């Protein structure tokens, strides 16, 4: 049954183009990139919209079950799905470790949260971003779908599980030590300052910090885990697999903006 | 007497509107806020 | 109490180095730029290097570019100005200028008392087209000074400054912006004039008024001082 | 005064565009003053920095790093030689911006006040009004420091002062609702002006010199004589829930330059009370503002560490 | 024209940059404010410090800086000057338990114990001090144990009957200040006992302004 995909996939580019939307009017009107923090949330406002632009070449191309745009296009809408699903991810990742040492050494973190060093690491995992994304240039081919060729599966299999390491691993693991790490001293500091009772501050910090890695990983590990089925399947797995993945970058406006009282406000 | 000397700002506001950027409306060029 | 005094006097043969230095005192060594002139004997003075700041903006005269190096020391408080590949025509004064830039500000304001080093044997061009008037005090005395380009700019101010010489001594301001005298000044010297011509005019010549005149542009580097109007008794 | 004036009416509404934005500051603004030039401006924050600013080109001239950082008044001389700075420390520290140095040097301390200082202006060179939290103000000298004249008669705070344009008496308006009209010369009150009900916090002349505006915490304005003393307008509406920070002329006293702390700024009809136009765009409540002798543009600044520039 | 202006922009620039540092300087820095009425014993947290207008004190300790301001006498009304201090780390207080039997001097008719607490309710519940926490000190201890042995303690609350003893009035007096803040849903009070005997009570109040600073970080990560 294609109409509950096909429904769901107009919901999540709706539901998280009015977000982007949100995200990117709270921003520039209140916050206007006022710390390295506001400026990671601006790079996946823009990121996340970036990747809106390929949601509408998806939905379409998957029911008409193959890729008739044609190849000089998909080499590139390809390139910059995988772009952003990369800028995104590292974007997460050293914005976790900015929050990392932000509250563990603040006198540290002085001197790397300026606007300057932010702008700079801003497009600095960009081109870091497109380094590991131009293997899908080196590679880019249309044998009607259009997806990947490779001339031999070793290669397939060693590329596949390269950017699951290095663009799902060890992000993941990054986020989850850098946040552990947080309510780890917090509640460090709660001991000494004679807080044993944990508070209601803390218990919002430590679901909110679980919650962002719990649906990092249900959303973009159901996505790994179906391209190892297509590296050895069913016609009906792939098509939802996507509409969760997409559902990330477009559940995280309302989840990373809305949720703190620093965007709304 | 008050009513006539609260009309002692005519004499001083209605001759100095001209020098005035703010009342009356100045030219960009001969302002040096320009952009 | 501002001092700029230099070292390393002694004569210098071609084919090797002075690197003379130039220590400051009685003011903040920091925030001034630390400007060179030059003067040959019974000649005109000459801009040679400026360095601002914290060493941000180093420009260099294209008779200087590529052969001497400045080199400051906020912590120190001393100036050193590496000089290589020496020739006979760097026989000069060197003298040490600072200058603060903001608005009403006096550039150029104390000039170092200069090291007379010797050697063993487009531009702006500022004209005065007059180098001596022989005049003894008793009436009033005014100096002109050309250029070759338009000192009038878009803010409305024209960057020229009046500097005198003694017989013995290292110049000084007379006026900035060409209509404001500098601090320690008597209103007498007038600055006027119109873009290109420009008139200082003293109504009651002194002592302290016979002197060697120049007129400087701060328009472009490499900057440009006045041919030199000598005055006689 | 309504019934006179009847030749004149709101003209239409005052779009001001914000020309300039001064940025640098860290902290919340909370005084400044203009002069005659109308190109070099003070500005006094929490961050302990005094900072002359470039008007025409945002540029800073000089940036004094002040002793006490809970400065609460600042003060720019006519001869553009000296700004003081006023605050809780009751240290009216008066820097030395001309000086054959390249930092900025203090000239005089005045530590003899015991209220917290309010507000300060300078008459010349040797003479200067600094007002303090008890409820007394004081004429103070530059060359040696002391009160040549004490105005002991308000018995609330002071907050605000305002110089007269031959700077030979000035108006004072106090937390009590109690402004006075003081001397230089002979240094006592004449008559006081008393028509608010809360703690009066802006006070500035008119550029006639025969009326000022008082700006109190009740979200009105009044503007009283010098020759009679009896209210002619009201800056009341029931728009405005706010308090009141500052309040200014313009160079022909008819649009009222009201500060109020609602983040956006009020011109108002200085003849006829009625909204002309609203300066919007400042992220926090406004503390301080001023219109330039020149009447060029007019400066506000709020503690969002931003002086905008209306033009 | 780039002539002299390019100068004044490097020298605006040059003084951008250093006034950048000394932004940082005060925002590593922890800046601290107590306040009190009259005999507020504030003579303790003054002298743990190893060092008209108030006075300002200088400490660091545990490899950190404290900025703490001492009011002192202002006669001036604190609505015109309390609003300056919006931004501190923590704000201070210290409230004397010795002030439930003597009363203030002023009128013969308001106790100390209701005069520091409704001094307490003014500086809390503000338009100021919403995010700020509170660091309120219970001197002297020993002279307060000293007198509740012999006080039935119900002359500052007529309305309470327990225990006349040390550990249950400390308590109890502790829960009483905390219920006259309204904002318990952004601020944060702490209570500690400070006295001659047992000193050194910094290690609390350095690990009270390292949560403020943390949940200040939490701020500046877009968290809360
Ligand atoms: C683990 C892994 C597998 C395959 C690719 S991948 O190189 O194959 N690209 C992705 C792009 C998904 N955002 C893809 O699974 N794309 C679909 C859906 C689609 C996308 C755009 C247009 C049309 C259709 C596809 N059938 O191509 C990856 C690319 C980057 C990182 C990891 C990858």
């Amino acid at each position: 049954g294609m109409v509950a995909i096909q429904c769901i996939y107009a919901l999540v580019c709706l539901v998280g183009l009015v977000g982007n939307a949100l995200v990117i009017f709270v921003i520039l009107r209140y916050a206007k990139m006022k710390t390295a923090t506001n400026i990671y949330l601006l790079n996946l406002a823009v990121a996340d919209e970036l990747f809106m632009l390929s949601v509408p070449f998806v939905a379409s191309s998957a029911a008409l079950r193959h890729w008739p745009f044609g190849s000089v296009l998909c080499r590139a809408v390809l390139s910059v799905d995988g772009l952003n699903m990369f800028t995104s991810v590292f974007c997460l990742t050293v914005l976790s470790v900015d929050r990392y040492v932000a509250v563990v050494h603040p006198l540290r973190a002085a001197t790397y949260r300026r606007p300057s060093v932010a702008k700079l690491i801003n497009l600095g995992v960009w081109l870091a971003s497109l380094l590991v994304t131009l293997p899908i240039a080196i590679f880019a081919d249309t044998r009607p779908a259009c997806n990947l060729q490779w001339p031999h599966p070793a290669w397939s299999a060693v590329f596949v599980v390269y950017t699951f390491l290095l663009g799902f691993l060890l992000p993941v693991l990054a986020i989850g030590l850098c946040y552990l790490l947080i309510v780890g001293k917090m509640r460090a500091v709660a001991l000494r300052a004679g807080w044993q009772q944990r508070r209601r501050s803390e218990k919002k910090i430590t679901r909110l910090v679980l919650m962002f890695v719990v649906v990092f990983v249900l959303c973009w590990m159901p996505f790994y885990v179906v391209q190892l089925l297509n590296l050895f399947l069913d016609a009906t797995v792939n098509h939802v697999s996507l509409i969760l993945s997409y559902a990330n970058s477009c559940a995280n406006p309302i989840l990373y903006g809305f949720l703190s009282d620093n965007f709304r406000r | 007497k008050v009513s006539k000397a609260a009309a002692d700002l005519m004499a001083y506001c209605e001759a100095h509107a001209k020098e005035d950027p703010l009342l009356t409306p100045v030219p960009a060029s001969e302002n040096p806020f320009r952009e | 109490d501002v001092q700029l005094v230099e070292s390393g006097g002694g004569l210098v043969q071609p084919g090797g180095s002075r690197k003379l230095s130039c220590s400051a005192s009685g003011f903040a060594f920091s925030s001034f730029g630390m400007h060179w002139v030059r003067q040959a004997p019974e000649k005109g003075l000459e801009w040679v290097a400026y360095i601002s700041s914290g060493s941000g903006t180093i420009y260099y005269a294209d008779t200087v570019k590529g052969r001497f190096t400045i080199s400051r020391d906020d912590p120190k408080n001393t100036l050193f100005l590496q000089m290589t590949s020496l020739r006979s025509e760097d026989t000069a004064m060197y003298y040490c200028v600072r200058s603060i830039y903001y608005y009403g500000s006096s550039p150029f304001d104390f000039w170092g008392q200069g090291t007379t080093l010797t050697v063993s044997s487009s531009d702006i061009v500022m004209t005065q087209a007059t180098s001596s008037v022989p005049v003894t005090p008793g009436e009033s005395v005014s100096i002109s000074c050309r250029s070759s380009k338009s000192l009038l700019h878009s803010n409305g101010n024209t960057y020229l400054y009046w500097f005198l010489q003694r017989p013995g001594q290292s110049p000084q301001l007379l006026i900035y912006r060409m209509s404001n005298l500098a601090s320690g000044v008597p209103d007498r010297f007038s600055g006027s004039g119109s873009g290109t011509a420009f008139t200082l005019t003293i109504s009651r010549l002194e002592a302290e008024d016979v002197g060697v005149y120049y007129c400087m542009q701060h328009l472009e580097y490499p900057l440009t001082f006045g041919a030199g109007t000598k005055l006689e008794l | 005064l309504s019934q006179i004036t009847n030749n004149i009416d709101p003209v239409g509404r005052i779009q001001m565009r914000t020309r300039r934005t001064l940025r640098g500051h860290l902290a919340k603004i909370y005084a400044m003053h203009w002069g005659t030039d109308s190109r070099l401006l003070v500005s006094a924050s929490q961050d302990g920095k005094l900072i002359i600013w470039d008007s025409y080109t945002t540029n800073k001239v000089h940036a004094i790093p002040l002793r006490s950082s809970w400065v609460m008044t600042c003060a720019y001389a006519p001869s553009g030689n000296y700004v003081a700075c006023g605050g809780l420390d009751n240290i009216c520290s008066i820097y030395n911006l001309k000086t054959r140095e390249g930092n900025v040097r203090v000239s005089r301390e005045l530590a003899g006040h015991t209220g917290y200082l309010s507000c300060c202006r300078f008459l010349d060179d040797n003479q200067i009004v600094t007002s303090s939290g008890d409820t007394t103000c004081a004429l103070w000298d530059i060359e040696t420091g002391q009160q040549t004249t004490t105005f002991t008669g308000h018995t609330g705070d002071v907050m605000s002062l305002s110089l007269a344009p031959d700077t030979r008496l000035f108006v004072s308006g106090a937390c009590d609702a109690s402004a006075k009209l003081w001397d230089v010369r002979e240094g006592m009150c004449r008559q006081t002006f008393t028509g608010h009900e809360s703690d009066i916090n802006a006070i500035c002349f008119f550029p006639n010199g025969n009326a000022f505006a008082t700006g109190s915490d009740d979200a009105t304005c009044r503007l009283f004589d010098l020759r009679a003393d009896q209210e002619l307008m009201t800056y009341s509406h029931d728009n405005i829930i706010c308090g009141i920070t500052s309040v200014s002329f313009s160079k022909s006293g008819r649009l009222l330059l009201a500060g109020y702390d609602d983040f956006n700024c009020n011109v108002w009809d200085a003849l006829k009370a009625d909204r002309a136009g609203v300066l919007a765009g400042h992220d926090n409540r406004v503390s301080c503002l001023g219109v330039t002798d020149d009447g060029m543009a007019v400066a506000t600044g709020s503690w969002d560490s931003f002086l905008k520039i209306w033009n | 024209l780039s002539a002299e202006d390019k100068a004044a922009v490097e020298r605006s620039k040059m003084i951008d940059r250093n006034l950048r540092e000394d932004g940082e300087k005060a925002a590593r820095e922890v800046k601290l404010l107590l306040l009190g009425a009259g005999e507020s014993g504030k003579c303790t947290i003054v002298k743990q410090m190893k060092i008209t207008g108030i006075v300002e004190t200088h400490f660091t300790f545990k490899d950190l800086h404290f900025k703490m301001f001492d009011v002192t006498a202002q006669r001036s009304e604190r609505k015109k000057w309390i609003h300056c201090f919006e931004g501190v780390t923590a704000i201070i207080f210290c409230v004397a338990l010795s002030d439930y039997d003597l009363v203030l001097a002023e009128d013969e008719e308001m106790n100390r114990m209701h005069a520091s607490m409704k001094l307490f309710d003014s500086i809390c519940n503000n338009k100021w001090f919403t995010d700020t926490s509170i660091i309120l000190f219970l001197n002297k201890k020993d002279l307060f144990e000293e007198k509740i042995k012999k006080s039935p303690l119900t002359i500052c609350y007529p309305e309470y009957a327990g225990s006349n003893t040390y550990e249950e009035a400390a308590a109890y007096i502790q829960c009483q200040f905390e219920d006259l803040n309204k904002r318990k849903d952004t601020k944060e009070i702490y209570t500690h006992f400070t006295c001659s005997t047992d000193t050194k009570n910094v290690q609390f109040v350095f690990d009270a302004v390292t949560d403020v600073i943390i949940k200040n970080n939490l701020k500046d990560c877009g968290l809360f």
